[PDB]
């Protein structure tokens, strides 16, 4: 019973407190999910861990720097 | 001649809370992200539009 496996990569989200929320509908469309949500000690911006296909994580970086102002960044 | 000028701190302070209407409260060019003039040379090379952007 053979079955094909694809990539899965690893993302981290800097962004302030107000657009999480955004994070989580984009992060919604493209076959992902959060695993992690914390807030930095020291400073306002959070980080979400999460992962996602690869296939999938095509323009995710300009989507989440166009629906959340600009102001979330991902690596 | 009244060419070149130089002030102090609390005046700029002044000057600067007089003015909030016309200015913006921007901190960073984390705005402006595919906004800018670089990215409106790009889309004017390609003919493609930015929505919000110029035709």
């Amino acid at each position: 019973t053979p079955r094909l496996m694809e990539p899965y990569y690893f993302v981290e989200v800097q962004a302030p407190a107000d657009c999480v929320s955004a994070v989580y509908t984009v992060l919604a469309r493209r076959r992902g999910h959060v695993t992690q949500d914390a807030p930095i000690p020291g400073s306002p911006l959070y980080t979400i861990k999460a992962f996602i296909p690869a296939i999938d994580s095509f323009g995710f970086e300009t989507d989440l720097r166009t629906h959340t102002q600009g102001q979330a960044f991902s690596l | 001649t009244y060419q070149r000028w130089q002030f102090t701190l609390p005046m700029m302070s002044t000057l600067y809370r007089l003015a909030n209407q016309l200015l913006t409260d921007l901190v960073d060019d984390n705005y402006f992200y595919l906004f800018d003039l670089k990215a409106f040379f790009t889309s004017k090379a390609l003919n493609m539009a930015i929505p919000g952007g110029p035709k």
